[PDB]
């Protein structure tokens, strides 16, 4: 269903962002194992995911407004 | 534990800010109120005698007052644990929506609910409470639409009686060929203002909401 | 759908019009007839002296009729609404 | 639109003589009689405009107005708005000229029916009068169509003659 | 389009109205005339007293007329829609 | 008394253009004419027969012509000095409305200004010309309504008399059924267009308005 | 008490203007005037003959004149301490809105505030001044509707008398099919212009609304 | 520089049939262009407005004929309503169901679009 | 087969997100539903009595319930191989469109598609399962807007009958200038609400769409 | 008085904008004692005052149109 | 109530902006204790809070006007 | 022939991007015969093609919305 798909997509976006943030925090805490070539890449991919989400939101709300404002 | 990050949480909040006033208010509490107001406007024998903005404002104030206990419930059950970040949006939304779901379930018609469930092809329910909001909403809308007209006909009755009696008494004496509508309007307005139709009707509809 | 069905739809719909109005129109017409024959034997009238008897006769006619006037209305529309998935084909 | 309006009124006045004038009482809702016999001539007129030219003759006027009025600081002349306002005028003038047969023939039937009161005072014009007028009034419409074919052309040229002088004599009126 | 083409369209529009309404118009007046005669010969009446029979009289005329009145508008519009690419030229 | 910047000058100019349908046309120029046209259609006995699209368009032609001396006076004493830039932009507005204020006084009733002056608590003071604009405009509207009806009922009586007299002969001739409106309507318009009351009507408006 | 920052100050100042057409005009100022004018136009037997634009302009002028005391009071008590920035706008708003509530209290029905308070289920509030603003407004609007209907019926009555008398005499004259609507209307208009109903009607409405 | 002309020539050739000789002549008179006995490469300044006005004229002509049957239905229902003594009943609530019934019964959409396509073709 | 790169896959998906919610909902799924809802609102005798937003929301929910099976089929057959990267976007489009095309063809007429094929000059098809998306859509749309009109007419008929009978009985009893619509409207409303017009009507519409 | 207050605000904003333009003119031909940061700040303040004025004008005219375009 | 919640939110936003402004003032006066890496962060926090506030206001006012323009 | 032409354009764009990607992948693994300047130029050309495609898409969708948002 639409609600289930939206929840799954938002949850996976949030999980990706949380994983990127925790990896960055582990790196800046000094714990060895992070080479700075993964934290930046994961942050960029998370930003791409957020951009896709906001574009989808804009398109969806525009379509909903267009279909709801019709003079019936 | 699992939750949503700040960015996605604020995205969801802003997105819900679009639906919330339009539909979550239009199709939940005062659609029948504005329907009754429009029916009364038509019954008064005059187009837009009370202005539309005034009618909408009165309906909004009335529904705010009506929903006050549910507002307090949802506030004390969701916002307080959420305004101090003691609960995440994921389940906070469900906890907040639960009392409104219960209110919609209480103000519903069993026949409409059964028809919608059969149409959706889902009949495993063991109790009325376990129904989903997806099947609850259209039945609630239909029941509210039914009761709107049920009240509206009762609103119509007295003006119809006045018009019939004035037309009969007017044409019984040889004045058949003259419209009594222009003469019935002052009498209907006098009756309404003398009985205080507005204040009485507001209390009547509030009691109807309280069932 | 062929035009015959519309005539059939019209015929059944219009037949309801006569039956429902029949008790009300008949009592009103005979009431004027009842007065008119009673308006011999010094036929002097004022103008009509007949409209008010039409009221009470029809008024009680609606009361004695009551639900069966509405009962037909409930059934005729119900079949048409139920036949909507059939009037298409 | 004066040519339209005169045609519009003529059709309405025909309807008002049979059953379409019951709005004579207080202001009703929908007119209950407007599209019955108005839109028949409210839209037939524009077709006769298209018979000659829809916008071509109007456009040709616009080009010539530029020659007469070269767009400048010359003030707009007075004593000209009243003349074009005074034009209709022809709204009721040409309206009745087209309405000459229908108005007279319907009234003669109205007069003829009334004469039967002296033979029967219970004619019940609410019963017999309306059905009798409608069939004759509708019949007159079909047989009087050719009379309208050249008549509408009268208003088109007359307004054009009125418009041609106004746009041409105004620049020399300064 | 010659002016004849303009006026020829208004002919059958009124003629179909002349053709369709005439059976219903004639029934209304014929029923009224009978009651008008009944409105003589001990003329006791209220205003017309003919309204109730007139409504029923034309009502039955709907059944009598029925299809071929409906069928009139069906073919005339088809003829009009047949010349749509031809009225312009 | 200094001038303004270019940006502010165009800001108020376009805003002043927005008020044009309301602040200058419906309460200064032809509010009387439209009422006369509307009442004349009612008096003619053919409601909604003359389309309101052309009647409103017809009215603006007459009021512009009858207002020609006023606007031409404005053009001479405001547009030409403004093209010379020897008059302030705000000065032109003040000096253009003042002759209009004297014009409004001409078409205003004798005993209506005192109502708003007492209502506005401005005090009588002295000087018929030294009057604030706040009092002139509502008084002008009220006066215009009064003269609109006064010139209104002048035309209703001749048409009503014709309707009454044609009904009188019906009872004398045995026409006692009797439809008054259908028979009288053709005769009403024939006399209306044979004498061509429009030219009398248009001429009456010109002289009565100027007084 | 601290003061809001300039950004939020101008934000709320701009935002209030959107509510201005409704909150200040429709439910506060001239709803009674507009309803009375509409009912009068209906009673005259020819709606839209007084154009809606002119009617609304007259209503705006009347309400601006009648709000002179409260407007002056709020103007001084808000602008004068706020112009030179001696008090915060957040408290100036309430301090200037309090006299508006005081004015509302006089015009509103004293018997409906209690009903609205009971509907809102608020606690027993001692004193007639401590009434919250959230309750006063709907009760005031309902009182406005009631008094507007009363005034409309009172204005209707004389026109009904005129119509009844004219219809009775015309039918007793010996003709019954004459439409009294087209006949009584010129007489009503002539009577109104003779009595000068506009000026006295406006004065009486202003007196009733001000007291 | 030649591809534009090569792609525009067939479009102009198609549009010329839909245009009208009277409109072309009037625009030629307005724009002082060479009439000639044989049409050849009508300029863009003249061809486009003629096509626009011709399309507007034919659109109105088709619309009138589409409107006529509904007007006939309205006339007949109003006449029958008036003849029986129901002059004050609004025919709009009565005419509209009859209009829609006729429109769906005569299969108006398919023959209408077919006629429009055939008119465009020839 | 070759597969499109992600950068163009996201482009085409976002572009499809523009058309799909608008046109694939407007001219594919509930055009008949909104048309018949508007016709029913007109037939009820009180146009714009139910909120348009409420009607649109209910129509959308009914549409989702109607198309749930085909939605589920396309959902699995497209997403699941796509989710597991089993199929490419190019083939996924056709695989998803196949059941939608079948459902669309199930409801359309025959003469419409024949006329459209003849217009498009496409070669004759010996097998019905070959209509391209170019030719499929207009036939379905015209069939939908053809059946909607007759369904609306069938809905209209009973209210027309009720209005005719009430007008006839009123005029037989002797009320000529009494508007039947203002009197029959309560009766039409009562008949509708008593026979449960909304729930029964939507159930019948759903059954008609199923069969 | 609404008209008086409107005139006061309009003349104030016009005068401030004119003063800013005069300052810019004075600086543009190398007059002494004029600071670039000062002239830029004055220009920005004039622009923001103009923006506020046009915004309030648009809001007020929209409100007036809404109130005067209703049914009586 | 809604009015109280809006008033509280506006007060909170104004307080955050005032705190950021006074911290910037203390930094620019030369008062020790500020490292320029927190004033910028606080200013950005105030700016994003104001942006969220104005977005919410736009959404609410658009909803109000579209629900008042109904029939 | 409109959808076919659009699909052909998308096919060409995707094929160019895939060619650039496979050339870069072949280079980064050490296969001889691939030039760094060549792969950079090919990647830049692919990016330019994608930018042209997205510009065309934006123009087309804007035109569609403008032409189908009007009221007939």
């Amino acid at each position: 269903s639409f609600a289930g798909q939206l929840h799954a997509a938002l949850d996976r976006i949030s999980d990706r962002q949380a994983a990127a943030r925790v990896q960055a925090e582990k790196f800046t805490l000094g714990e060895p194992g992070i080479a700075l070539n993964d934290v930046m890449a994961d942050m960029q991919k998370a930003s791409v995911s957020m951009q896709m989400g906001i574009q989808v939101r804009n398109k969806l709300v525009a379509a909903y407004q267009e279909v709801m404002s019709m003079q019936v | 534990g699992q939750s949503w990050s700040l960015s996605v949480q604020t995205l969801v909040f802003i997105t819900s800010l679009t639906f919330l006033p339009a539909i979550l208010l239009m199709m939940t509490s005062f659609t029948r109120i504005i329907i009754v107001f429009g029916l009364l406007r038509n019954a008064l024998g005059t187009p837009s005698a009370p202005p539309n903005q005034v009618l909408l404002g009165l309906a909004l104030f009335l529904t705010f007052f009506i929903m006050s206990p549910v507002i307090d419930k949802i506030y004390v059950d969701a916002y307080q644990p959420f305004s101090e970040q003691k609960i995440s949006m994921q389940e906070a939304l469900d906890k907040g929506a639960q009392p409104l779901r219960a209110f919609m379930l209480r103000q519903t018609r069993e026949a409409d609910l059964a028809l919608f469930a059969r149409l959706a092809n889902s009949g495993p329910l063991q109790g009325p409470e376990a129904v989903p909001m997806r099947i609850l909403l259209p039945a609630y809308v239909t029941s509210e639409l039914k009761t709107a007209f049920q009240i509206g006909f009762t609103i119509f009755i007295p003006f119809l009686i006045i018009d019939l009696v004035i037309a009969s008494v007017l044409m019984a004496l040889g004045m058949m060929m003259v419209p009594p509508a222009t003469i019935a309007l002052p009498f209907k307005l006098m009756l309404f203002v003398l009985v205080d139709g507005w204040q009485l009707l507001m209390g009547s509809l509030a009691q109807s909401f309280y069932s | 759908m062929t035009p015959e069905s519309v005539m059939m739809m019209g015929t059944e719909a219009m037949k309801v019009a006569l039956a429902l109005a029949a008790p009300l129109l008949l009592v009103a017409l005979i009431t004027g007839l009842i007065i008119s024959i009673l308006q011999a034997a010094t036929q002097i009238n004022e103008m009509t002296l007949s409209f008010i008897p039409k009221i009470v006769a029809v008024f009680i006619a609606i009361i004695v009729a009551g639900p069966w006037m509405l009962n037909l209305l409930l059934d005729y529309v119900r079949t048409l609404f139920s036949n909507l998935p059939y009037i298409i084909g | 639109q004066f040519a339209f309006a005169a045609v519009r009124t003529a059709g309405e006045f025909i309807g008002l003589q049979m059953g379409l004038s019951f709005a004579t009482f207080v202001d009703p809702g929908s007119h209950l009689n407007m599209p019955v016999l108005a839109r028949i001539m409210d839209m037939l007129a524009m077709l006769l405009f298209l018979t000659f030219n829809g916008h071509l003759w109007l456009i040709s006027l616009l080009v010539d107005t530029f020659h007469t009025l070269p767009i400048g600081s010359n003030p707009v002349n007075s004593n000209a708005f009243m003349a074009l306002a005074r034009a209709g005028g022809l709204i009721f003038l040409n309206g009745l000229m087209l309405a000459l047969p229908v108005i007279t023939l319907l009234l003669t039937l109205n007069l003829a029916l009334g004469l039967l009161n002296r033979m029967a005072p219970q004619l019940s014009i609410f019963v017999i009068g309306f059905p009798l007028t409608l069939t004759v009034g509708i019949m007159l419409m079909a047989a009087l169509m050719p009379l309208i074919a050249p008549f509408c052309e009268h208003l088109f040229s007359e307004i054009f003659n009125l418009l041609a002088d106004i746009v041409s004599e105004m620049p020399i009126n300064n």
